[PDB]
């Protein structure tokens, strides 16, 4: 049998704190998922954890993206198959200051008309997209895995659009979303970093993200983390 | 190799060679042919099995059966034509009889039994191919000598036999269909990789699937034979409903279930729709181990009371079908064992339900505190009639039936599972006499020992009713034993 | 929303509908006739009047009305499903009068207009009934005897395929001729179509349980196919009828030894035994798989489990086919 | 044998 | 049979020599596709043991001797059986009947008709 675990948020405008509880469960799921990809478990654990520590934010926004694309025509974020946060909560600052960047991602999957195969190829690519500026201890295997994934995105597209000009346009347009996910991450993380350290915000974090965020803040906000792009502007 | 040739208007010559860089030609001094060529092969001793009458017949029948000129074998002579008939799939579908398809099938699959049904069609235009798709009368058997031979659809290209194992030709969920596909556009430069990357193969595959579904629909129209089919292949439909996101609609139409109003018949989701009540926007279903467990389940007591039909899903795979069958003909599917279930209730009754929630708000809070570490919440039920309570699965969790499958698998795997347990809710039947008695006691004293003991006993009993295991069966039994010793006292024509 | 005459026709239509709910055929006709004149470019009034004539058994009038409705609906571009319903009802009058050939003709027209599930099922019933009527009309025991006799002339010369063709015509002409089924069975056994010999022998036997030859022909096909266990059982049934019978006794004795002598390689055993759905079920059933593992490891598991027939006969079947050997 | 006979 | 392994439980269910353990049974029932003829057989290969010194059992003996068909005995015996299956880790074929037995016992305990 198939199916191994499950996770949802338990709130709407209060996703301002429950997003972290969810992000915790989703990054953990992302670890299990990442390990399930052949060769991931052969990466040094310190780097396996570094990548989820830096990539969890793009994986979360992208996961919301797919569900939003299919369930609300990318107008609303879908935190779990069973939770969609509607407009009356979506535009509140406690929500929207972070969620507007997650909505950008949903909007693009919809504008782009991404297939599920293409989507999964991109989610898989985001997994290895944010690394320390100084590299990874077992980086050579990470690099082989990441390049395998980009080739897979190309294949998902070529066999679906047809013709030649549409293969490169769908590929580069989807790739531009993977690259712009870093602009999404810069702002989404700054929300988390600020609410993690500033007690004035009253934001609770799970142990998983709390460890990630204390380790991620001194490196991300200072430019010690490299954004890996798959395409040029 | 010896080659004897006589061109029309030339002399007959005999060519002889051992390869190795050289050959010679001599005038043939033997008997002349009227015309033509004959090739005499001088065989390696270990290869003399190829002179066997049996082996020749098998080779010609498998690889040269589509050759236009008659090929005959001379043995002792007894002269036997081998490519006696045209390949059945190249013959006109309207002329071919059932007996002919039957014998073909038996030979194709080495199945002593006749085929259930066959689809025979061809296409042309930007894509050209012909195909025969057969449905067996029995599901494939577990013997490894059979399983190792799949995917058993023969592929021919330009009538040239390519292979017996045609991976990527048909989706796995349909890999019970036996057959022949003969393509004209697909290149003869065949390797598994070329085929995997071939847009031609991709198109052929989606077309074969559509045709398989058409055959299934035709079978669906025949109630007696569909049932035979379904009994053997319902799991394949179900695998497909889960995986095939494009043909999911056509596949849902092929599903058959027992329902609370079907007696012993299996009916379609469309038949369910034709028996829905006004303003019913949902299709109600329950899952379980047996028909009777679900039929007598606490979860359907009110649904029967209101005259609503409930679908009984009792095969393990059903737990997956329900994950993708979100809607059928626009109606939403809901599980009667899950959180948030609502009925096509009257407004007067809804007000009474709200009055009951208020009446029992205090009880819900007390029970939750007793059970805070056991359940997520305690609420007043809109499902129950005669049971004082039940355990409801959260919307995102696993039902008791899926958890017992996961646990059974963990035992099968000699492991335990690092997964989130299904979240559960307890529901209270506000009209039950036990529950009303409890409300009164619970309010009189929140920590009365008899309140604490009754609530736990009801909780454990409710877990059993919902199919969840107990985390501690000995303690449960002991509560029962206490209850027992106290009970014993020992301690017309259509109009438009 | 409607032209006044359309609305007036509708009010009358509705009153006509209530009259029909109460089976008031004639009040309803009055309402529909008014409705028909008020809105003549509408098949519904015509088909409703036809509904009365169908229920009354006045099939000729209801047919005229359905036909008029069809012509009107086409002129006025009414829904194809409306046209189909009028045709379906026409087919229903013929169905009710048992004129199934005509019911089918009109149902076919109905289907072309719309392949309505109701028509599909009703026309199938019309076909089933007509097909049975046709076979019964076809049956004629004297023609069956003439075809049987020609089949016999061919059969007796060794021309079994021709005999079979004549026997086939004879059975279409006389379905209960048990002897004829067994004569075909013989053609198949001689031609090595041993499987077909079995199916015709089985019908022969059920028709005539004492026809010892039906059993010897079946058993010979089974023996030839190396199915000695059933061949012996069939030959024995033949012996139960007549213990002195030569094939029943001799085939029985050959099977008695051959059923063990043929086991040879386990591959022969697996290919033959697993052809039989009963042992496939025994092996596909995990309860039996667990029982069998205990049995291999402990002869006492066999001693105890075999005391209960539900298991003992599943095991007996696996032994009978040669899958389980006992030493 | 029976298979070479008719009834 | 009378138990030689019990002290405080009135009874327990013991796997017969050739039967299934609770775990084997759980896998089998949860996942097997079966006609239940062979499963019914294996599932039934159980022994129920009686604690001869338990107060429930002694009360039961006295009632059983007084009237073999006393309805309260038929129900007590089944209730103990079902309870024992659960304490031994075996599932019940019908948890709802069991629950109903419990509910009747509860309502009696609470003075409810």
């Amino acid at each position: 049998y198939a199916g191994y675990d499950s996770s949802v948020p338990d709130s709407t405008w209060r996703i301002m704190t429950t997003l972290n509880m969810l992000g915790g469960r989703q990054v953990i799921a992302a670890v299990k998922w990442a390990k399930a990809i052949p060769g991931f478990r052969n990466l040094h654990l310190d780097d396996q954890m570094t990548l989820l520590q830096y990539s969890w934010m793009s994986l979360m926004a992208f996961a919301l993206g797919w569900r939003s694309y299919r369930q609300s025509s990318a107008n609303l974020l879908c935190f779990a198959p069973d939770l969609i946060i509607n407009e009356q909560r979506m535009t509140l600052p406690c929500m929207y200051d972070q969620c507007k960047h997650m909505l950008y991602v949903s909007s693009e999957l919809h504008r782009l008309q991404v297939s599920y195969e293409e989507y999964l190829c991109m989610k898989t690519l985001l997994l290895l997209s944010s690394v320390p500026k100084d590299g990874l201890k077992s980086q050579e295997l990470f690099d082989e895995i990441r390049m395998t994934y980009i080739k897979e995105l190309g294949k998902a597209i070529v066999k679906r659009e047809g013709n030649s000009s549409q293969n490169w346009q769908r590929f580069y347009q989807l790739t531009k979303l993977l690259d712009s996910m870093h602009e999404v991450v810069e702002n989404l993380l700054n929300y988390c970093f600020q609410t993690f350290l500033d007690k004035t915000m009253s934001i609770e974090f799970p142990e998983m993200l709390a460890e990630i965020i204390t380790n991620q803040i001194p490196k991300y906000s200072n430019g010690n983390i490299k954004k890996l792009l798959f395409h040029q502007k | 190799v010896t080659v004897i040739t006589k061109h029309n208007d030339d002399e007959q010559y005999a060519w002889e060679s051992s390869a190795g860089g050289s050959f010679t030609v001599r005038t043939d001094t033997g008997e002349p042919m009227g015309r033509g060529t004959k090739v005499i092969l001088h065989l390696k001793e270990d290869q003399t099995e190829y002179l066997e009458e049996r082996r020749i017949k098998e080779i010609v029948k498998k690889h040269s059966q589509f050759i236009g000129y008659p090929i005959t074998l001379f043995v002792e002579i007894d002269q036997e034509e081998l490519n006696k008939t045209k390949p059945i799939w190249t013959r006109n579908p309207d002329d071919i009889t059932n007996e002919e398809y039957g014998e073909f099938y038996k030979s194709l699959t080495n199945d002593w039994e006749d085929h259930l049904a066959v689809k025979h069609f061809s296409v042309e235009g930007q894509l050209e191919f012909r195909a025969l798709l057969f449905v067996p009368r029995r599901a494939p058997f577990d013997l490894f000598e059979n399983r190792k031979k799949k995917n058993n659809i023969k592929l021919y290209v330009r009538r040239v036999f390519i292979m017996d194992n045609c991976e990527e030709l048909i989706p796995e969920y349909l890999n019970f269909i036996r057959g022949v596909v003969d393509s004209e556009d697909l290149p003869l430069n065949i390797s598994r990789e070329m085929l995997q990357q071939s847009k031609i193969l991709k198109v052929i595959r989606k077309n074969l699937v559509k045709k398989c579904l058409e055959l299934f629909t035709e079978l669906a129209e025949d109630k007696e034979n569909y049932k035979k089919f379904y009994e053997q292949f319902s799991k394949n439909i179900k695998l497909g409903i889960h995986e095939d996101s494009q043909n999911r609609k056509k596949l849902s139409e092929l599903l058959r279930y027992y329902t609370s109003a079907s007696g012993d018949e299996m009916v379609s989701l469309k038949d369910y729709c034709t028996r829905m009540k006004e303003n019913q926007k949902h299709i109600y279903y329950i899952t379980g181990e047996t028909k009777d467990q679900v039929a007598n389940s606490a979860f359907v007591e009110r649904l029967r009371k209101h005259g609503l039909e409930v679908i009984y899903m009792i095969e393990p795979i059903d737990e997956y079908c329900v994950q993708q069958l979100k809607e059928f003909e626009g109606k939403t599917l809901v599980s009667v064992t899950k959180e948030g279930l609502e009925l096509p209730e009257d407004e007067e009754e809804k007000k009474k339900q709200e009055e009951k929630k208020t009446k029992f708000e205090n009880l819900c809070k007390i029970m939750k505190d007793i059970l805070e570490k056991k359940v997520e919440k305690v609420v007043v039920s809109n499902r129950l009639v005669t049971s004082p309570c039940c355990i409801v699965t959260s919307t995102y969790g696993w039902t008791a039936n899926m958890e017992r499958i996961m646990k059974a698998q963990a035992l099968r795997d000699n492991s335990t599972m690092g997964y989130m347990a299904a979240k559960k809710h307890l529901e209270i039947n506000p009209d039950h006499s036990i529950i009303e008695t409890l409300r009164q006691k619970a309010e009189a004293d929140k920590n009365d020992k008899s309140v604490k003991d009754l609530v736990i006993l009801l909780y454990e009993t409710a877990l059993l009713s919902s199919g969840f295991s107990l985390e501690d069966p000995q303690t449960h039994a002991n509560r029962i034993y206490r209850m027992i010793k106290l009970g014993l006292g020992i301690d017309m024509e259509e109009v438009d | 929303d409607l032209p006044e005459n359309k609305k007036q026709a509708l009010k009358e239509k509705e009153l006509g509908n209530d009259a029909y709910k109460k089976k008031d055929f004639d009040t309803a006709l009055k309402h529909y006739d008014k409705a028909k004149e008020l809105d003549p470019t509408n098949m519904t009034y015509i088909t409703n009047q036809a509904a009365v004539y169908f229920e009354k058994g006045d099939y000729n009038k209801c047919r005229e009305l359905c036909e008029k409705a069809i012509e009107v609906g086409r002129e006025n571009r009414e829904d194809y499903r409306q046209i189909a319903k009028a045709y379906a009802r026409i087919g229903n009058s013929y169905f009710k009068e048992e004129k199934y050939k005509d019911a089918i003709h009109f149902y076919n027209k109905s289907l072309a207009e719309h392949r309505t599930p109701d028509v599909l099922k009703k026309c199938q019933q019309a076909e089933k009934i007509l097909k049975e009527q046709e076979r019964l009309a076809y049956i004629n025991p004297d023609l069956a005897l003439e075809e049987k006799n020609k089949g016999n002339e061919c059969f007796q010369k060794g021309d079994y395929p021709q005999a079979m063709k004549h026997y086939t015509e004879a059975i279409k002409r006389n379905p209960k001729d048990a002897k004829l089924y067994s004569n075909r069975a013989a053609c198949y056994t001689k031609l090595l179509e041993f499987q077909l010999a079995l199916k015709d022998c089985e019908e022969c036997i059920q028709l005539e349980p004492t026809f010892i030859k039906g059993y010897t022909r079946k058993a010979a096909a089974l023996e030839a196919m190396k199915d000695y266990t059933k061949a012996m059982d069939v030959y024995q049934k033949a012996l139960d009828l007549d213990s002195s019978c030569k094939e029943a006794a001799d085939g029985y004795q050959r099977c008695m030894m051959a059923q063990y002598n043929r086991h040879d390689s386990p591959e022969d055993v697996k290919r033959r035994a697993m052809a039989d759905p009963e042992v496939q079920q025994i092996m596909s059933d995990p309860a039996m798989r667990l029982i069998l593992e205990q049995m291999q490891k402990d002869p006492q598991a066999l001693s105890e489990h075999l005391k209960n027939p539900v298991i003992a006969q599943k095991i007996q079947k696996l032994m009978d086919v040669g899958l389980i050997a006992i030493r | 044998p029976t298979i070479e006979e008719v009834d």
